[PDB]
């Protein structure tokens, strides 16, 4: 048990590190949702001012 | 073991020879495997593997904070002159000439 709660945890900072540097933009938005964690279809569009 | 299977996979070139190494190299696992087994108790192998998984995490997290300073991190920083040659240390790759990254 103990052990695999520590793989949960290393697969929980392998996710948090995926998320930063392949979905560029998102830190802001991580605080508030607590419940249903649906794959929130990342549009890609937002980010070249240009 | 398995990066090497995984290399195979990603570079097409499916080398026909190449699968009695595999198999050679699998049962030598087996067996060191199991004189491990054999040699130290269940929950000492246990607590390295715990040790082990800790190690991998804390590289990620190091990792993590270099990659995301490097984002934040964008020229006006000058050239600082910093001295000392011990050995080389040219890359970790092994060498760094490139970086005209100029913008």
């Amino acid at each position: 048990d103990k052990y695999l709660s520590l793989e949960e945890q290393s697969t929980a900072a392998l996710t948090s590190f995926t998320k930063e540097h392949f979905f560029e933009g998102m830190s802001k938005f991580v605080e508030g949702s607590d419940e249903n964690f649906q794959l929130v279809q990342l549009n890609v569009n937002s980010f070249g001012e240009d | 073991f398995l990066r090497s299977l995984h290399d195979d996979s990603i570079s097409s070139s499916v080398h026909p020879g190449k699968e009695d190494l595999r198999s050679l190299s699998h049962q030598q696992w087996m067996s060191m495997a199991e004189k491990v087994w054999n040699t130290h108790t269940p929950n000492h192998i246990l607590a390295a593997l715990e040790r082990l998984t800790l190690n991998s995490t804390q590289e990620l997290k190091k990792l993590q904070f270099s990659q995301a300073a490097d984002l934040s991190k964008g020229p006006s920083c000058q050239l600082k002159e910093f001295s000392e040659p011990i050995t080389q240390s040219r890359s970790c790759n092994e060498s760094t000439h490139l970086d005209p990254q100029e913008t």
